[PDB]
């Protein structure tokens, strides 16, 4: 039992160094997971 | 590691100084010139000064040896 | 000595007589003075009778005999007894503090501790570090991509 | 009255050292920091405090004979003995005893006649020679006023510049 | 940002450090201590003052060496790497 939920995400698609911070997106993903609707 | 020991030694020195200041809170009245221990004190001071000068000379000699070898002149030398 | 302590040792003197306190106070220990000073009690002042022993010097005598535990008599190395001015921290006006703590010894200990700390710092900084001469920029579209992400998340939430 | 200034300087140095030790212990991260974060500054401050204390002790000449004065009113304001005894509590001191023994045995704790008296005399002669040389160097260097520099001469060539008339 | 003024400030700092080191060395050289001003503990205060003078001399020497090395590096930067107006090596 104990169904799981997505904790952390990662976007993988211009310049070369695109981005390295998922901070705000990761926090929103965690908030959506804690909502558990 | 050594940071904790240094902090402990500094705290001990500060506590000793605070105790001395509290006991004090040099004074003649109106009503080490011993020539025995001053000799040893001057000898110890000369030894400490010689050790410091020897350390400085060793550092300078290491710097000169590093400058002599034209292979790791990264000290703004190969940069120039 | 026993100024800061409050112990009660009655086994030291087994016979609690009157002369026991005087005998325990008369014994010089370690470097106490003999019966040659002036004004302690009655006995051995000089070719005179000031009192006995409390002139200038270490006044280790029985000025107030307390046979119960030990001879509790202040030094009072002067011409007048019953004065709260001893070498040790001991007062008579309800208990007070004096300048008995040596300032020179404490200052020397502090200087020694400071020298030891400086030596330890030298040993720690010379044998562990250098004592001798020896892409995440937001200027990209991330400057706006981050705002777009924030707006999209605020819309979705 | 010169002891109050030395005591205040010692208290300030102790507070600075305590702040430095707290900053070094809270940010120690279980490692021996040796990159000299404030070690140079702390050593300079310690040397300055020690020099100030030595100067205050050797400033001038102006079994315990305490200062006869109320007498307790100087340290504890109000001259309250009961309050002083109550606030007195709110300790091995083996190094102090060792230093006292070393100073009281023979003033050096090692050797009586086999000391470095000759080495001390040689050091004193060397110090006198160095002081004479330093005084001569100071008297020789005190004559310098200012090292003025020189450059091109545009002021003359300007009036010397050719024109129509 | 005030390159000439920056070099002037560096030179002034180096000169002040050298003067302080020389003055501290001269003060440590005058460590006769012919006055018995210490009335609480003469020998202890004398030994503490001798150790303090030795530590002050050592600290002055260390500060002088550090200032010398730092000024050497700063001059090497501001002169060689910064204003190498003799670019004849480029033409060579």
């Amino acid at each position: 039992e104990v169904p799981w939920r997505l904790l952390k995400l990662e976007i993988l698609v211009r310049a070369l160094v695109h981005s390295m911070q998922i901070d705000f997106i990761h926090q929103l993903v965690q908030s959506r997971l804690f909502a558990d609707e | 590691d050594s940071v904790r020991n240094n902090l402990r030694s500094a705290l001990t020195e500060m506590c000793v100084l605070y105790d001395v200041l509290s006991i004090v809170r040099k004074k003649f009245m109106t009503l080490s010139p011993q020539t025995l221990q001053l000799i040893s004190k001057k000898k110890s001071l000369a030894g400490a000064a010689q050790i410091l000068l020897k350390g400085a000379e060793r550092l300078t000699k290491s710097v000169a040896e590093n400058q002599e070898n034209k292979l790791q002149r990264d000290f703004n030398s190969e940069l120039l | 000595n026993l100024l800061g302590i409050s112990w009660v040792d009655s086994s030291w003197i087994p016979i609690l007589n009157s002369g026991s306190v005087l005998d325990y106070f008369s014994e010089r220990s370690n470097p106490f003075y003999d019966r040659t000073c002036n004004n302690e009690v009655v006995k051995m002042q000089r070719l005179t009778l000031e009192h006995l022993n409390q002139m200038v010097g270490i006044e280790y005598i029985l000025l107030h005999a307390q046979e119960p535990i030990l001879f509790i008599i202040r030094k009072q190395q002067r011409q007048s007894p019953a004065q709260v001015i001893p070498l040790a921290d001991y007062y008579i006006i309800a208990g007070v503090i004096y300048q008995a703590p040596d300032l020179g010894s404490v200052i020397n200990s502090r200087v020694l501790t400071a020298v030891h700390g400086i030596q330890s710092a030298f040993d720690e900084a010379m044998s562990y570090c250098r004592y001798h001469p020896s892409k995440e920029e937001p200027s990209s579209i991330f400057q706006r991509q981050r705002v777009d992400a924030l707006l999209i998340d605020l819309r979705q939430k | 009255q010169l002891e109050a200034s030395l005591d205040a300087l010692l208290n300030q140095v102790a507070d600075l050292k305590n702040s430095l030790g707290s900053f070094i212990y809270k940010l120690e991260n279980e490692y021996d920091r040796l990159t000299w974060p404030s070690v140079l500054d702390s050593f300079a401050l310690l040397s300055g405090q020690l020099n100030t204390l030595n100067k205050v002790l050797k400033h001038e000449k102006t079994q315990v004979i305490i200062p006869l004065v109320e007498d307790l009113m100087r340290q504890t304001e109000g001259r309250v003995p009961v309050f002083s005894h109550e606030v007195v509590p709110d300790k091995p001191d083996p190094e102090v005893e060792e230093q006292e023994k070393q100073l009281t045995t023979d003033a050096a704790r090692i050797g009586a006649d086999a000391a470095q008296k000759q080495i001390q005399s040689l050091n004193k002669m060397c110090s006198n020679l160095l002081e004479k040389i330093s005084k001569e160097e100071r008297e020789s260097e005190s004559g310098g006023l200012r090292p003025n520099k020189q450059t091109f001469n545009p002021g003359d060539t300007n009036a010397l510049v050719a024109a129509v008339a | 940002q005030s390159k000439e003024t920056l070099l002037q400030s560096y030179n002034k700092r180096l000169k002040d450090d050298i003067k302080s080191i020389m003055d501290n060395f001269t003060e440590i050289i005058k460590t006769a201590k012919i006055e018995d001003e210490t009335q609480v503990s003469r020998a202890t205060q004398g030994e503490q003052d001798n150790y303090e003078m030795h530590v002050r001399a050592a600290n002055i020497v260390r500060a002088g060496e550090s200032l010398m090395k730092l000024v050497s590096d700063l001059k090497q930067f501001l002169i060689l790497n910064d204003f190498p107006s003799v670019n004849e090596a480029i033409d060579q």
